[PDB]
């Protein structure tokens, strides 16, 4: 701010003012509020809480059976070296 | 028929069309879908929601 002499700024800006209303009131609000509908337990949803696979091992069940049979053929006799 | 045509001069307020030919004007039918847009689970802990 600056004020300058001799024309000095209003000391105020005084008691011609224009009163426009006493619209200044805020009336308090009361209320009573009520949100109560049945609940349900339940919400259907396509999934939740999986955690799906993304590539899965191979996996397998396992079998044996058999016997112990065989048809054979033998080396021939040789003559003894040394010893 | 009454809330949709309206003639020469008479207030267009309420109206679809208006002109010389309203008073001869009629729907020949109306349809309607309504679709709800909502949210859905909503995720449930101790306190409910």
């Amino acid at each position: 701010a600056l004020i300058n002499p001799q024309f000095p700024y209003a000391g105020p800006v005084p008691i011609p003012g224009p009163a426009p209303t006493e619209t200044m009131p805020l009336l308090n609000y009361r209320v009573e509020g009520r949100i109560a509908g049945i609940q349900q337990a339940r919400q259907f949803m396509p999934f939740l809480q999986g955690p799906h696979r993304a590539v899965a091992e191979q996996t397998y069940h396992a079998i044996g059976t058999g016997i112990q049979m065989g048809q054979t053929f033998n080396q021939p006799l040789i003559n003894t070296q040394e010893g | 028929n009454n809330t949709a045509f309206a003639a020469v001069g008479a207030n267009p307020l309420e109206a679809i069309y208006q002109g010389a030919g309203a008073a001869d004007c009629e729907f020949e039918e109306i349809s309607y879908t309504v679709y709800q847009s909502y949210l859905d689970q909503l995720p449930v802990g101790q306190n409910g929601y």
